[PDB]
DNA sequence: ATCGGATGTATATATCTGACACGTGCCTGGAGACTAGGGAGTAATCCCCTTGGCGGTTAAAACGCGGGGGACAGCGCGTACGTGCGTTTAAGCGGTGCTAGAGCTGTCTACGACCAATTGAGCGGCCTCGGCACCGGGATTCTCGA
DNA sequence: TCGAGAATCCCGGTGCCGAGGCCGCTCAATTGGTCGTAGACAGCTCTAGCACCGCTTAAACGCACGTACGCGCTGTCCCCCGCGTTTTAACCGCCAAGGGGATTACTCCCTAGTCTCCAGGCACGTGTCAGATATATACATCCGAT
């Protein structure tokens, strides 16, 4: 087998090694035809316009948990928790 | 002509997807109350993006929202989104 | 008379004339000075030159002769001042710096 | 009037003097103010002082008459109140904010007083218990910082009340006309309390011909409402004095800096003033704050090499040793002092400071110990805001005044402080200038503004 | 309908810099909004900047000093050498 | 029998004085002469107005009053109640300014 | 007797002295300070004072004056973001 | 004819020519259309509608009558609305709010 | 040369908000500069509005817009309900 | 603490595959040459505003000694998460076909730019007074021993 | 448990000083003719988006097991706060000076604008070649018995 805290290494180099995009398109797709549904009804998407909404809530979301992971590690710990990420949100100025 | 919303969609953020986008930035082992937050945290952040983006976009009398209008939000927030125009 | 191109007056390689469109059909002032079109594209021409010597150099680290996104991302990722400069800009097909913290090897 | 030379008065009195008192009690008895200006040395003191018991035995209001005098010279009064009017009683109005309500509110506010001795900088602390009392003078003393129109201390006494305000100070006008009825406004409000009115009431003095004309049309109305009178009519010191001057050239150390001043070349300070840095650099190098070298602290002999008046400050001195002499060396900026002061400790000097803010009490016990028979210490370091305006120094002759100030007659305040009654010595007045330099031009400026007022307008004083 | 980019440009500059380097087309996008954005920095400075002195010109000189303002360290003495050398070069022909 | 108080009473009614006023926390002459040495080194010689002193000495204490407070933050957050380096340099690694 | 020497520069950053950063931290909302604080938050407020007095810097060198005026401060501010109230 | 403001005719408090004025005269855009003006008066006047009379009651409740610019800070901070507004702005003279955690109350 | 402000405007709204509660010199700069700050904010949004959908006349729907995209929330409704009363009651004189 | 070994990626190589660099046409913005003029440089005058330092208050920084309370290292111990196995279902792919809307254009027309005469709202400068800042003396309440 | 005692909230009187209100200019905001062209409206090509079908397979879901770590406790230890005397240096008010900001007028010359040639840039076919990618082999690296 592996100990407990290795796959959790090597998935990080697999992933801070390569560039594609890490959330399923038609899934997120969808999401964006919900959200965009309560504001103005019957819109059409370009795919570019996809495309540029998955890139940015990826980075977002990436530099977030980045941002979570230096305070997780402030606090004498190794595992992120949700005030966590409330502290780093209420920090950045986005609360 | 037809219009529908299904599913309650905010669980296509799925839990590996999320222990991916963990995985990249720097994260080692990842609590079980994480998910709902961070559900909340991309919903919030989409509807943010695409109010000023549907803002454009009925301005402008069109209906497509184009790539133009998701990057000028994204310019309008703060986040400058190199790579499709403009 | 025939034509002297402004581009082969000042010895540059990015246009003149485009840049001085730019500025007197963009509304950024009313009079446009004569000669503030050549220092802004001189100026532009060195942030562009800067960029893609880094990105060359970082291309050849991985031994390919084609400069694509990622390589863009770390030659200005890992220079400081371009850093302080982009600090902001997110970069479609990105990647990231590989950087692991410094507790989570193991022990 | 009073050829009978009044000894209720426990003292002397003096054969010009008792023609002082004459035009004194006649303003009261014409009901104005006035201006005591006589040259300084012949005793405005006790002319004011005899003044006082008069309007308690003879018109005999007692009284809560107010003075007001500089720091340093408080001490001088209340002796000589006593020295001579033993009967009257007084203050020396000082204290922190704790021990001047024992005063007021219990001491003074129950009518238990006679006359109150303020400064110039306590009447503005405490204006609010001091308003209440109808007083009977202002007797301000060395009335030269009223010389401004809005300044705060002539902005406080145009609301105290009182019958008359004997403005008595020691010299007229300085600069302007512009000042002179400033003093003369907050005397008597009825004769002027107009501002544009006065410049041209006269035309001027002489900015259209210099016709010597129009200083006339001036002294028809304040020569018989002003005293002043001449030094070897009374034979006020039975002696004269010399001024002389002493060229000095500069050392090349105080050079390089100095061309780091105009082309401007320890270093990179703050020379964001072109005449007053070089005020410093042309009198003593090191205030520069680095030009010391070695270590962090450490004198040597060297301190009269580098700058260019203690080779001559030291010579000067020890001729004075010599002759068995005492002198009073005085300043414009005090840290200067601070290099004297250290000096004199290095080549074995004893020697009194009497700095701003050293203390009030330490002020006192100096000046005893100075005056001292048989007490030795040999200089005496001074600055002039501080101590020369009116500080009594018999028991010592000559002057080195150290640096010009702006003000001509600053120094002319402060070169007669010693030169009074009671200096039976050789006074020898020495003034250090460095030759090619800034400091002959503020020295020639100074020239042109006392030679307006004591050959124009002291030959039609006296007139 | 044309529109303006900059491709040949940057490509001209990439031939100078490594003579031997092709370059991919998100790239030649990615490098034409960078320097469209920095154009709109530098305009926008030097438009305030010029609105602020209450003149009404944009000359070479507020060009230079919106460069000293925006780009940070060792880039502005570099950039504003680089500018000056043109210009320089300019007046005498 | 004396009167002292605890470790934990004046801190308190400290900061309610002090959140319910406004003055200029700093004194005026050492600011003003730190502002004259960090000019000195950009431009040699300059004159400042008064008011542009006020004007930094503002600014200076809405960034560092804004920083206490999110090192406040970060300290409760690490069970803690004191302030350390640590928490100031966490407190501005997060928000983008390094 | 060795009074003068002492006057010099004293690294004038030490003007922000220890009870004005406990009155900043007082209002600011931290209870207890620790010992080590005083050394980091001088290095911060040189760090800040030195952007701003740049921008301010280089907005008076433009237009040939000498005389760093208020509203040079407030633009300076207003170009990193922390806008200023109060001024011009 | 007698001259009639347009302020006048829109039933506003401020100044349209003066608005007028400033988008001509500040290049925002080459020509301004007549309608601007007029609804810029119009936002402009109710935002100083909103913080003067939040302003006026958060300094009436203090039993002081002039509005200082600690009230201003108030009355701002405390409603989301102009908090999500007027985000990075300082206010000099301004002051914090009453804003303590919850740990550092005694026991 | 004078400073022109637009201190008696906001004095006058005042005079209409409340009856009687004056204000101070220091609160009218700062409203000063704030009316400013908002007048810039929404004439850029509106400017670059009109630029980029390559017109060359800021109307008053660039200004409705503009209005969408920096008041936040629940300010929105109010200030486009103000302001289209405020433009048609203009529009019959 | 060290070899056997078991399993991860890494790499040399071979075959297609689109993506790129390059050859040719079309033409619309860029150079250019003369003109018309209003903004900006430049010299002179002048006059408010800054600067350095000193003088006398007095509130605040500094030092030292003592003391209780928070930081923190270790110890136990209970649980929540990583790793693995199998099953399933939904994403991806490819391909078809329909069609709603977006981009370009041709042609009027009402809408703002420009100027010219004019007069009143707005702003600098000067009185005058109500809000308020102390200002010290009283009353209420919270803190800390018992 | 239930007292004594300092910090803080009010209260009436003062006195003070910055706001409210007028006075007298003055430049810019209204009105009223005139053009000139950006913009709306009807009208078409044409193409990219939506809907939908089946087919393959790799990734999500769920479950069971083992254990590394989160957390409470607990004792130690050192250190930061509180208190009270000291020294000192900031603060407000002189007191001179002059460099430098702000007008003001005069002239000078660099840019806007115009029409007229004319080639650099953009789009569209086409050769061609760096790289994706599968197969086989090989090198590093965790993990366990002695
Ligand atoms: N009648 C007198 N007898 C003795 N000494 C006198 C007499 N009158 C004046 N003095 C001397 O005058 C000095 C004080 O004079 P002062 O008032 O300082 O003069 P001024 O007012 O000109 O400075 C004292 O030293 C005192 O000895
Ligand atoms: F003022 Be006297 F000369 F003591
Ligand atoms: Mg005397």
């Amino acid at each position: 087998r592996y100990r407990p805290g290795t796959v959790a290494l090597r998935e990080i180099r697999r992933y801070q090694k390569s560039t594609e995009l890490l959330i399923r398109k038609l899934p997120f797709q969808r999401l964006v035809r919900e959200i965009a549904q309560d504001f103005k009804t019957d819109l059409r998407f370009q795919s570019s316009a996809v495309m540029a909404l998955q890139e940015a809530s990826e980075a977002y979301l990436v530099a977030l948990f980045e941002d979570t992971n230096l305070c997780a590690i402030h606090a004498k710990r190794v595992t992120i928790m949700p005030k966590d990420i409330q502290l780093a949100r209420r920090i950045r100025g986005e609360r | 002509r037809h219009r529908k919303v299904l599913r309650d969609n905010i669980q296509g953020i799925t839990k590996p997807a999320i222990r991916r986008l963990a995985r990249r930035g720097g994260v080692k082992r990842i609590s079980g109350l994480i998910y709902e937050e961070t559900r909340g945290v991309l919903k919030v952040f989409l509807e943010n993006v695409i109010r000023d983006a549907v803002t454009y976009t009925e301005h402008a009398k069109r209906k497509t929202v184009t790539a133009m209008d998701v990057v000028y939000a994204l310019k309008r927030q703060g986040r400058t989104l190199y790579g499709f125009g403009g | 008379a025939k034509a002297k191109t402004r581009s082969s007056r000042a010895g540059l390689q990015f246009p003149v004339g485009r840049v001085h469109r730019l500025l007197r059909k963009g509304n950024y002032a009313e009079r446009v000075g004569a000669g503030a079109p050549v220092y802004l594209a001189a100026v532009l021409e060195y942030l562009t030159a800067e960029i893609l010597e880094l990105a060359g150099n970082a291309a050849r680290d991985n031994k390919k002769t084609r400069i694509i996104p990622r390589h863009l991302q770390l030659a200005v990722r890992n220079d400081e001042e371009l850093n302080k400069l982009l600090g902001r800009v997110t970069i479609a097909q990105g990647g990231v710096l590989p950087n692991i913290q410094s507790v989570l090897l193991p022990k | 009037q009073f050829r009978e030379s009044p000894a209720y008065v426990n003292g002397q009195l003096r054969p010009y003097q008792i023609q002082g008192v004459n035009w004194l009690v006649s303003l009261h008895k014409n009901k104005i103010a006035g201006i005591l200006a006589d040259e300084m040395g012949l005793g405005k003191t006790l002319q004011t002082i005899s003044f006082l018991g008069y309007l308690r035995y003879i018109e005999k209001i007692p009284g809560p008459f107010l003075v007001i005098a500089p720091k340093s010279t408080l001490n001088n009064w209340l002796r000589e109140i006593n020295r001579w009017t033993p009967d009257v009683n007084a203050f020396i109005l000082q204290g922190d904010k704790e021990e001047r309500a024992e005063l007021i509110q219990k001491k003074l506010l129950g009518c238990d007083f006679d006359v109150v001795i303020a400064s110039y900088e306590i009447i503005i602390r405490e204006k609010s218990p001091l308003k209440k009392i109808n007083w009977e003078y202002i007797i301000i003393d060395e009335a030269h910082r009223i010389k401004n129109e809005e300044s705060m201390l002539s902005q406080v006494l145009r609301e105290f009340t009182s019958r008359n305000r004997l403005l008595i100070t020691g010299t007229p006008l300085q600069n302007n006309l512009h000042e002179l009825w400033a003093l003369l406004n907050f005397l008597l409000p009825d004769i002027f309390s107009d501002a544009q009115d006065f410049d041209d009431w006269f035309s001027s003095e002489s900015t259209e011909e210099d016709q010597d004309k129009i200083v006339k049309q001036l002294h028809t109305v304040l020569q018989p409402f002003l005293l002043r009178r001449i030094k070897s009519d009374v034979e006020t010191s039975l002696l004269p004095k010399k001024e002389l001057n002493l060229y000095v050239g500069m050392s090349s150390m105080q050079k390089k800096w100095y061309k780091k001043i105009l082309e401007k070349d320890e270093s990179k300070t703050r020379l964001l003033n072109i005449m007053m840095q070089l005020r410093k650099c042309c009198n003593h190098p090191y205030l520069f704050d680095g030009a010391e070298p070695g270590p962090p602290y450490t004198t040597d002999e060297h301190l009269v090499y580098n700058a260019a008046k203690l080779q001559v400050l030291d010579k000067l001195l020890k001729k004075l040793k010599e002759e068995g002499s005492r002198v009073l060396i005085f300043s414009q900026m005090s840290r200067l002092l601070d290099i004297l002061e250290d000096y004199c400790y290095f080549r074995n000097y004893e020697y009194c400071r009497i700095d701003g803010s050293t203390a009030h009490e330490d002020r006192i016990q100096a000046i005893d110990d100075y005056n001292a028979p048989d007490s030795k210490k040999f200089v005496f370091l001074l600055t002039t805001r501080a101590g020369g305006l009116g500080i009594n120094l018999t028991s010592a002759d000559v002057v080195v005044l150290y640096d010009s100030d702006w003000n001509p007659q600053a120094d002319l305040q402060a070169m007669d402080r010693a030169h009074r009654i009671g200096q039976k010595k050789q006074v020898k007045v020495f003034r250090l200038v460095t030759d090619n330099s800034v400091e002959e031009k503020i020295l020639e400026r100074a020239t042109q503004k006392l030679r307006l007022d004591q050959l124009v307008i002291q030959q039609n004083r006296t007139s | 309908t044309r529109k303006e980019s900059y491709a040949i440009y940057v490509y001209k500059v990439l031939k100078q810099v490594h003579p031997d380097t092709g370059i991919s087309s998100k790239a030649m996008s990615i490098m034409n909004s960078f320097v469209n954005d920095v154009f709109e920095r530098i305009a926008g400075e030097a438009s305030r900047l010029a609105h602020y002195n209450k003149r009404s010109t944009i000359t070479s000189r507020e060009i230079q000093t919106a460069v000293r303002l925006l780009l940070p360290g060792e880039l502005a003495k570099h950039a504003v050498s680089e500018g000056t050398k043109a210009v320089t070069k300019y007046t005498s022909a």
